[PDB]
């Protein structure tokens, strides 16, 4: 029968390792950078996009950066169509919280049910892994602002900086280096730039090839506000702290 | 070789490998012999224990009052195949008050053996059965195997050297088929049988397993102190 | 089950509920206590279809208990009403629903304030300063509609019921019992044994 | 019988690339040329009708295809793949939008459903991916006009122009030259023109060209008048004819 | 739905899948829990590689099931999630029939139980995971402490170790743990603990964490404060 | 190579199954041939009756799929009736829900796209046939429509298929080169049916009796296959020209 | 409406002596003032020395009777030849019956 | 690879054949039957000293009557015990008596062949299933994962087996009083064991008519293991 | 390569290794006849006699469908079994629903199509038979034969497993030398013959003869078993010409 055919896409190496979760790390390595920071007033998402053909629509256009509701986002590394499937689920598990608390999700919630989801995949059902990594960004009044990243394992970590995709371990050293506790979050924008700017396998860094959001309490008191930049206003941010 | 991994894939000769695996089950099996008169049909078979503190593995399972049969092979195999005849002999009671004839009782186990002989995932059975009963047409006798086949016979044996008993019923053939009214002259014919298939050991009491069932006898087995009277 | 009350005063919420349970014309218990604690800042009463209540009761406890456990934290009074109320109103289009009337006070710690949910079987939700099921509103709701205020202290608040269960007591067909009350505040949730 | 493929047919290698989504890619890379131009008022597809034999009647086969009355596709790849797309396509602009919200769907939406079907073909059991990669051009009214490709891995992404296929690398530099955002669509359906010879080979007029735009609102193609507020369809297939024209004045 | 069998016998009646299963265990951070005359302890180390780590937010080692009990565990730590998930139901579920909460001997057999229908089911994988559960059954003050496996194995320990570097750890527990004597305190018995984990950790620094429970749904964790002291006292005395 | 097994993609971007699952379709090694006239569309096939022991009558590859469709198969009978079957199905059915007869080229879509299917899920195997449908539609008029194990299919002017089916299809297009138009211009079926066979007589270099071919025509409202007397009568018009 | 019980009549006895045991049935079966037959026996030797009888709706009567002979049959299939009990019999009868708890059997049945 | 129930091509069924490898690496276990009582007892094995070994359970209540040990994969034996267990508890239920040992074990070997392509391998435990009836009297039988079950009036299983399955052969006859079979338990259990046999690494059980199946405390087997070194000192 | 391992993948050749290794089952088993005659058809089959303990008579191999319909095969048994049982559902719905009995060429599509659907997945396995069957109808008698891929044809006369060329060699001569027609009691001697010829490619055991019949007129179109003076006569008839 056809049993010939079977991958197994569930099993163990000898070595006690998930074989098709750590190819999928492997796809997600060539993905383009994204980066979350964490300042004490808000968070900032960055995200490379992979090598953009002159001729692309570049305003209309979302790939690394979505929103799951007004107070979180995510930054996606690896196969986009992926990463739309597990977004609408995040999207409608949302939704499916406030209807039953009449509360905001928690953001650590939203993030386990996703993990959760991706975890299924490496131990029943035979199908391959989704290839793709999440940084979480987001705010609720439990615990502030939050950074999370999960991966294809349904492992997930949080962080006060963080990058996934490509050139992870160069972007990790630099972040390591210059970030701080106190930081500001127009520090952190600043920090976020930099970094793509060093660990790019580009020539340099233009607008055209970025992605960038904030979620700040930048509007009107005690209340959060999700920035997604437009082409222009990454172009401004990236004179004003002199990439260009 | 290639072709031997399911019962879905023929050889290139055209043959089922697995099946013939599991005809081979039945090979190791301890030996049994069936024959028939008109007006009885008896079943002897040799029980196999594990070891001298053991049981002797029962070989003869009563399907319904004028029905049942012996077994070489797995035996939860034959189990569940008696089960089913066992619900069939029951159906036909129940629905048209009627005996299942030993001839239906083929087919049905035919049947049954074969959907598992082109079917992916599941096993032939590797199970052997002698079957024996007493219906609207006198005595009979039938032989299974796991390819499905089904065999009607005046009498056979099959299991480990099960060729020597069936050549002593071959030439016998004439003498026990007029065996009639007579049940323990039949049963000492069986018993005979069977030794021709006998090396390094012979019947003892609690080795020996006979059945019977025909014109006004119910399918009885006979084990233990009520068999000695034919060793 | 029958009565079932609540006030919310100042700094907590006050249940009220009857102690009686009766088959045909049997009193067959004179105890009876219609309450269950969700999480420790949360309670709630109810009254209702015999079996019902109490297994409906028990299954929100669990969950609710469930929740706390998972997430190493107490749900809002409000959250815990919108869970409750989400399975009413599931459970009035189900084969067989729940027939069961509920009251849940909590004290919400975020907030640091006193809340009290009424929630009809069908699912109906209000926030109410004070609330009663059953033909107990009749008479209790415009008793507290001219005695109850605002600001009140829970002393005051006992008060006030009191007034109301002597109401209830003189007018009322059926003898149920007296009430065991249950206060609810910042440091949870306790029982007054003299009533 | 039944379905005993309940298991993925596409995994990751362990270099990470997906086998089937990169094998799917090399038979669009076969596939016959096609492409698409966004003007400021207009967008246009258009590919070549490379007819198995000249005993086929090469109008009953459809390239490029109406979506909605406002959306339009076209493909390269495997013929029969996105027909059976278009058909599930159209399907769900219904099922999933029109069916809810009395209205289609609006480009970047219908386009992330197909996508969405496409992502499925990738990981469900018992299926390849589909072996085609589609241009889907339309206009709607919050968004104006737009184009899409999408590939067979399910990603998207939204273009000024592109194209796919055979000669693809040579028409994305001929297209680089000339794109301008100031593009009247009259213009882009000639530098349409232009960039397929290129790659046609053999004869090349109104009957081996296939060509369709997404522009105004046609009256005079919606079948009723009475209700002032429905216009018409803005997709537009040109005539052979039409196609002819314009190659004079190439 | 999938089916195909994952956990199969070999030739040497091995199963081959449970055993990688161990492997995945043996690569987890180490666990170690060690029980005194009045309470037990969990201890665990936190792998050293992360600095801009969120510890307010990172899911912490130690699970709470009940009030009561606790669960740790090395190896995978998404598949842990699914076991502790089903437990802290199956808890609450006990409470609701039973009226009583579960004894540590039941949650154990529980979660065991679950990870041996794994080694047996079509279309699913076993748990890369094992545990130690502990805690004190309800009024009692005898404790308790459970290790189980993916085999679905499990059994009660006086003290025990899992994870990477856990022989060298059960090895250290093996010759500083009198049966005869319990931990008489917590301060003892953290102390053994923490000593246990020193052979193998590092740094005591934010690479090690401790939980106590004593009887009646008694729980609190310890901070680094706490633990440090523990780390700075040992080292003092070792000087020998 | 278990991707020359199933139909999953191989390396360059092919089904293998698929292209074998064509090399199926020549098997029985038949030509077949259709064109339209101005009323009707005529197709015929190659009968090859090699055992003496069968019954000639019972030995068929064209199929009457409804009143008004007509289908000839180019491969092996069982896939061809699997697909006759089906067809015959899905053309009532149509009629049930719709209320109208199933247009020829809908049919050809419809059975293109369950081929298209099995192309893409991996338990099906392809059927290893070309199936050409032939009717006079009633808003299109004189109609081929053929499908392929690919999924793929078309609408002729006419077509050809089988292993001679490259000379067939270049005499045909000669043909039409030459006539300047889309059909055959005949005012009778009988002389459609007569520029068939005598175009597949150039093409092939071969005579036929009357147990040598198996003819179908499709007028407005009835698709019929000819007798071998009807047949006969038709070589003899030849003969005598 | 259709009405799926029917009243077959007839009237059943059963007395315990010390060591034998008695159980009697009219052999008249009846539907509203007709006599079906004059000799319908209603009670049953079932093997191993029980007899039953399944009196008032016959239909259900003769399925009950039916499906108990049944169940003597696969005791003796299930538990090497054993002798089922009386009290045995007993529970197994009110299994069966309960069985149809929302659908009964109308009988009244003595063993 | 290769179907689970796949032949052999000697007819046997390569995935029980293999399990039976895996019960051979178990822990010993022994059962003896007298016209007194059966008798059941195990090796338990404890992987380390720090283990607590009365959480060791390797013999087991299916009902008052009926007992039960058990070698192999012991995890695996959770569900045959509860099988048996509802089996026993349910006979009872509808037929208001006791159930037959033989009857009990058919049930519990009828899991055995349900497996394949149903759960997904066939078990790695064999079991000893002990007990009283009135029809048949005192049983003991050996249930493998092949659905077949033998009786024995005495077996051995797990790694000792062979060895210990010699010694029953010479020393078990059919006067045993169940003190003595209780001694010639722990006597083949010190002799195949690895480690030095004592009231903390074996455990004994028995189930009489009179008192059904009892589980021995550690004080209890002491003085039996005191006992038998007396004996074996004297002569 | 490997093509040939699993069912319904075509090979290169654009064949169905599967199928074609089903056939070479069928070429082993005993040899099976049908002959198509005036009003109705008859159906022989060689029964190897393995034993002197087979009970002469009683391992009956020919099958009807209905009341009208023979059936026998030559191949794996208990498959053609399964065929049958299929035919008789088949027949029963068909029957049910049109009231009229199945005629035979409507008969014979119904096991081809479930013949041809066991060449579709490799999840089953083809059929190990070759099956001859037919009857008589409102439309006269049909003959038919059926093969393991699901290719049938109808058959002026027909036959399958070892003895096959020997049969279909005699069956040609007999459709040469009466070209008229051939009677239900004449082709009952003629299917005699014909299986005692084929015996010879199969001669270490000997066998016993079975045949059946449909005629409109001899057994007023209904399958009837040839048996006693009918058999004896056809079993002498044949005995003459082999010496």
């Amino acid at each position: 029968g056809s049993r010939r055919y079977d991958s197994r896409t569930t099993i163990f190496s000898p070595e006690g390792r998930l074989y098709q979760v750590e190819y999928a790390l492997e796809s997600i390595s060539h993905a383009g950078t994204a980066i979350g920071i964490m300042a004490s007033d808000g968070i900032v998402l960055a995200a490379e996009r992979k090598v953009t053909s002159t001729l692309l629509e570049q305003d209309t256009s979302t790939e690394k950066l979505y929103k799951l509701n007004d107070k979180i986002a995510v930054a996606v590394a690896g196969l986009t169509a992926d990463a739309e499937i597990l977004i609408n689920t995040a999207r409608i598990h949302a939704q499916n919280y406030l209807k039953t608390y009449n509360e905001d999700i928690p953001v650590e919630i939203l993030v386990r049910r996703l993990s959760d989801i991706k975890q299924g995949y490496t131990q029943h059902g035979g199908l391959r892994p989704f290839g793709v990594s999440f940084i979480y960004a987001g705010y609720d009044d439990r615990y502030g602002y939050q950074l999370y990243t999960s991966n294809p394992s349904g492992n997930y970590t949080g962080w006060k900086a963080i990058s996934v995709g490509a050139n992870t371990s160069a972007a990790q050293t630099l972040l390591q280096m210059d970030y701080k506790d106190d930081m500001k979050v127009d520090d952190a924008i600043e920090l976020a730039l930099k970094t793509l700017s060093k660990t790019t396998d580009s020539s340099a860094l233009t607008y055209d090839r970025l992605e960038f959001a904030t979620i700040r309490k930048g509007a009107n008191d005690g209340e959060v506000y999700q920035k997604i930049f437009k082409p222009q206003e990454i172009k401004d941010i990236l004179v004003k702290t002199g990439i260009t | 070789n290639n072709y031997d991994g399911d019962t879905v894939t023929f050889s290139p000769t055209g043959r089922l490998f697995q099946v013939e695996y599991a005809l081979e089950a039945i090979k190791q099996g301890s030996v049994t012999v069936g024959l028939r008169s008109n007006t009885h049909a008896v079943l002897v078979a040799l029980k196999r224990n594990a070891d001298e503190l053991s049981s002797y593995q029962k070989k003869i399972i009563k399907c319904d009052e004028h029905m049942g049969l012996s077994l070489a092979g797995l035996a939860p195999d034959a189990r569940v195949l008696s089960n089913y005849l066992r619900q069939q002999c029951n159906y036909s009671s129940l629905v048209f008050n009627r005996k299942l004839a030993v001839e239906r009782a083929g087919h049905l186990l035919c049947d049954k053996a074969q959907k598992n002989t082109q079917s992916y995932g599941g096993r032939p059975y590797g199970v052997g059965l002698l079957i024996i009963g007493y219906d609207k047409s006198g005595a009979h006798l039938l032989e299974f195997q796991p390819s499905g086949n089904v065999t009607e016979l005046y009498g056979t044996a099959i299991g480990a050297r099960s060729q020597g008993a069936k050549t002593y019923l071959e030439r016998t053939l004439d003498t026990f088929i007029k065996i009639d009214g007579n049940p323990d002259e039949l049963i000492k014919a069986g018993v005979e049988a069977i030794s021709q298939s006998l090396r390094d050991e012979s019947l003892t009491v609690d080795n020996l397993s006979i059945a019977i069932v025909g014109k006004d006898t119910p399918f009885t087995i006979y084990d233990g102190e009520a068999v000695a009277k034919y060793i | 089950m029958d009565i079932i009350l609540g006030i919310r005063v100042q700094d907590s919420v006050i249940l009220a509920s009857s102690k009686a349970v009766t088959r045909g014309i049997s009193v067959l218990k004179d105890s009876d206590d219609k309450t269950r604690q969700l999480s420790p800042h949360t309670l709630m009463s109810f009254a209702g279809e015999a079996g019902d209540t109490v297994q409906f009761a028990e299954y929100i406890q669990a969950n609710i208990q469930l929740y706390s456990i998972r997430e190493d934290y107490e749900l809002s009074p409000q959250a815990v009403s919108s869970f409750v109320r989400q399975e009413l109103a599931k459970s009035i289009r189900s084969r067989r629903p729940y027939q069961v009337n509920v009251l849940i006070g909590g004290y919400d710690k975020k907030k640091n304030k006193p809340e009290l949910y009424q929630i009809d079987y069908l699912g109906t939700k209000v926030e109410l300063p004070y609330g009663a099921h059953g033909y107990s509103g009749f008479y209790t709701f415009s008793l507290l509609d001219h005695h109850y205020r605002p600001d009140m202290t829970t002393e005051e608040g006992l008060d006030l019921l009191k007034l109301c269960v002597q109401e209830l007591e003189k007018r009322m067909p059926m003898d149920f019992k007296g009430v065991i009350v249950k206060i609810v505040d910042k440091d949870g949730i306790r029982q007054v044994d003299d009533f | 019988m039944t379905d005993r493929y309940s298991f993925s047919l596409t995994t990751f290698s362990p270099s990470g690339k997906l086998g089937q989504i990169d094998y799917a890619l090399t038979a669009v890379k076969q596939g016959v040329t096609s492409l698409g131009i966004k003007a400021t008022n207009g967008v246009v597809i258009a590919t070549e009708k490379k007819s198995s034999s000249p005993l086929a009647m090469s109008e009953t086969l459809s390239k490029v295809s109406l979506l909605t009355p406002d959306i339009g596709a076209v493909y390269s790849g495997m013929g029969p793949d996105y027909r059976v797309l278009v058909d599930k396509s159209r399907k769900v602009a219904h099922t999933s939008y029109k069916r809810i919200y009395g209205e289609y769907p609006p480009t970047k939406l219908l386009v992330s459903e197909v996508a969405k079907i496409m992502q499925e073909a990738t990981q469900s059991g018992g299926v390849r991916p589909f072996g085609v990669s589609l241009l889907i051009a339309g206009h709607d009214e919050f968004n104006g006009f737009s184009l899409y490709q999408v590939d067979p891995s399910g990603s998207y992404f939204p273009w000024k122009a592109t194209a796919i296929g055979k000669g693809s690398v040579a028409a994305k530099t001929f297209l680089e030259k000339r794109w301008n955002d100031e593009l009247e669509l009259e213009d882009a359906i000639h530098i349409a023109l232009l960039t397929l010879k290129e790659s046609v080979e053999g004869e090349f007029n109104g009957d081996t060209i296939e060509l369709a735009i997404i522009g105004d609102e046609n009256p005079d193609l919606l079948g009723y008048t009475g209700i002032p507020t429905d216009k018409g369809p803005r997709f537009r297939k040109l005539t052979s004819q039409e196609i002819n024209d314009r190659l004079e004045a190439l | 739905g999938y089916d195909r069998a994952l956990s199969i016998f070999s030739p040497d009646g091995h199963i081959f899948q449970v055993e990688y299963a161990l492997e995945a265990v043996k690569r987890g951070t180490c666990a170690v829990g060690v029980k005194g005359k009045n309470c037990v302890v969990l201890g665990c180390e936190r792998r050293s590689t992360l600095k801009l780590q969120d510890t307010r937010i990172t899911p912490s080692k130690v699970s709470k099931i009940d009030s009561h009990v606790v669960l740790s565990f090395s190896g995978l730590n998404a598949d842990s999630r699914i076991l502790i998930e089903k437990a802290r139901v199956e808890a609450q579920s006990h409470r609701l029939t039973l009226e009583d909460p579960v004894t540590v001997e039941y949650l154990t057999r529980y979660v065991a139980g679950v990870q041996q229908r794994y080694t047996q089911s079509g279309g699913v994988r076993p748990f890369g995971v094992s545990t130690l559960i502990a805690g004190f059954d309800p009024r009692d003050d005898e404790p308790k402490l459970y290790q189980t496996e993916p085999s679905g194995i499990y059994s009660s320990w006086s003290a025990q170790t899992i994870g990477r570097n856990s022989k060298t750890v059960r090895e250290f527990l093996e010759k500083n743990y009198d049966r005869k004597e319990p931990p008489a305190t917590v301060e003892e018995c953290v102390k053994l603990t923490v000593r246990s984990l020193l052979e193998v950790v590092q740094t005591g620094a934010k690479n090690i964490e401790i939980t106590v429970v004593k009887p009646d749904s008694d729980i609190v964790a310890l901070s680094s404060e706490e633990i440090n002291q523990y780390v700075t006292q040992i080292e003092q005395e070792k000087q020998e | 190579g278990y991707d020359r097994h199933i139909t999953i993609f191989s390396p360059e971007g092919r089904l293998y199954q698929v292209e074998y699952a064509f090399k199926a379709t020549n098997q029985t090694n038949i030509n077949s041939l259709a064109v339209r006239g101005k009323d009707c569309t005529v197709v015929i096939s190659q009968k090859k009756v090699p055992d003496k022991l069968l019954d000639p009558t019972t030995v068929s590859y064209i199929f009457c799929i409804s009143r008004t469709i007509g289908m000839v198969v180019n491969g092996p009978i069982p896939d061809a009736r699997n697909a006759a079957l089906r067809a015959k199905a899905e053309a009532a059915e149509f009629r049930y829900k719709y209320g109208y007869d199933m247009p020829c080229d809908v049919l050809a879509k419809r059975m293109a796209n369950l081929s298209q299917i099995y192309t893409q899920r991996a338990y099906m195997r392809p059927l290893g046939v070309i199936l050409t449908f032939v009717s006079v539609d009633e808003e299109l008029g004189p109609s081929i429509y053929k499908t392929d194990p690919a999924g793929y299919y078309v609408g002729y002017k006419a077509t050809a298929t089988g292993p001679k089916q490259q000379e067939i299809t270049t005499n045909l297009e000669n043909h039409f080169k030459k006539s300047k138009i889309d059909h055959i211009n005949e005012e009778s079926w009988e002389k459609v049916v007569e520029f068939a066979i005598t175009h597949m007589i150039d093409a092939l270099g071969t005579e036929f009796s009357k147990n040598d071919l198996e003819v179908g025509v499709a007028t407005k409202d009835k698709f019929f296959t000819l007798s071998a007397e009807n047949i006969e009568e038709r070589l003899v018009a030849i003969a005598e020209q | 409406q259709f009405n799926p019980y029917g009243d077959n009549g007839g009237t059943i006895l059963g007395i315990a002596g010390e060591d034998f045991a008695v159980l009697a049935g009219d052999t008249r079966n009846i539907t509203d003032y007709s006599i079906n037959s004059r000799y319908e026996p209603k009670v049953f030797d079932c093997g191993d020395n029980i007899v039953m009888s399944a009196n008032g709706f016959a239909a259900d009567g003769d399925a009950l009777v039916k499906r108990f002979k049944n169940s003597v049959k696969w005791y003796h299939f299930d538990h090497n030849d054993k002798k089922l009990s009386i009290n045995s019999a007993a529970r197994n009868i009110q299994h069966l019956l309960y069985g149809k708890r929302f659908f009964p059997y109308y009988v009244h049945t003595i063993i | 690879d290769r179907g689970v129930s796949t032949f052999s091509p000697e007819g046997r069924l390569f995935q029980v054949e293999y399990s039976l490898e895996a019960i051979k690496l178990g822990s010993t276990a022994i059962g003896i039957a007298t016209k007194e009582g059966v008798v059941l007892g195990v090796e338990k094995r404890a992987t380390s000293p720090l283990l607590e070994s009365d959480s060791i359970e390797k013999i087991v209540e299916i009902d008052r009557h009926i007992g039960c040990a058990m070698s192999g994969l012991t995890a695996d034996a959770r569900s045959m015990i509860e099988h048996a267990r509802t089996a026993a508890v349910t006979h009872n239920l509808y037929y208001d008596e006791d159930i037959n040992v033989e009857s009990l074990t058919q049930s519990v070997c009828d899991l055995a062949l349900r497996f394949g392509e149903l759960m997904s391998r066939p078990f790695g435990v064999a079991l000893l299933i002990a007990g009283h009836d009135a029809d048949d009297g005192y049983q003991l039988f050996h249930a493998e994962p092949s659905g077949t079950f033998y009786r024995y009036n005495a077996k051995a299983i797990g790694s000792g087996s062979e060895g210990a399955q010699a010694e029953l052969l010479n020393e078990w006859h059919s006067s045993l009083t169940l003190k003595e079979a209780e001694l010639l338990v722990l006597k083949i259990l010190k002799q195949v064991m690895e480690e030095k046999l004592d009231e903390n690494n074996a455990q004994l059980s028995c189930i009489t008519k009179q008192d059904g199946f009892k589980i021995y405390d550690n004080e209890k087997t002491a003085e039996l293991i005191k006992e038998l070194k007396e004996k074996e000192a004297a002569e | 390569t490997g093509y040939d391992l699993s069912n319904s993948v075509f090979s290169p050749d654009g064949r169905n290794f599967q199928v074609e290794y089903a056939v070479k089952a069928v070429e082993n088993g005993t040899t099976s006849i049908g002959i198509k005659c005036n009003d109705g058809v008859v159906f022989a089959v060689e029964k190897l006699i393995t034993s002197k303990l087979l009970v002469p008579q009683k391992n009956v191999k020919i099958q009807v469908v209905d009341r009208h319909i023979g059936c026998v095969y030559s191949g794996l048994i208990p498959d053609g079994r399964h065929l049958v049982n299929r035919g008789r559902e088949e027949a029963a719905s068909f029957k049910k629903l049109y009231k009229t009995p199945i005629p035979i060429p409507a008969f014979a599509d119904r096991l081809g199509q479930y013949v041809q659907a066991h060449t579709l997945y490799n999840s089953v396995r083809p059929f190990g038979v070759s099956t001859i069957f037919g009857g008589v109808d409102k439309n006269g008698a049909h003959l038919y034969m059926l093969e393991p891929s699901g290719s049938y044809w109808g058959y002026k006369g027909a036959a399958t497993g070892k003895g096959r060329q020997s049969a279909k060699a005699e069956l040609e001569k007999l459709v040469d030398h009466h070209p008229e027609g051939l009677s239900a009691r004449e082709a009952v001697k003629q299917a005699a013959k014909i299986i005692y010829l084929a015996h010879e490619d199969n001669k270490e055991k000997d066998f016993e003869l079975e045949i059946s019949w449909c005629s409109l007129s001899e057994t007023n179109g209904l399958h009837k078993f040839v048996k006693g003076d009918l058999l004896q006569e056809a079993i002498d008839f044949a005995q003459k010409e082999i010496n």
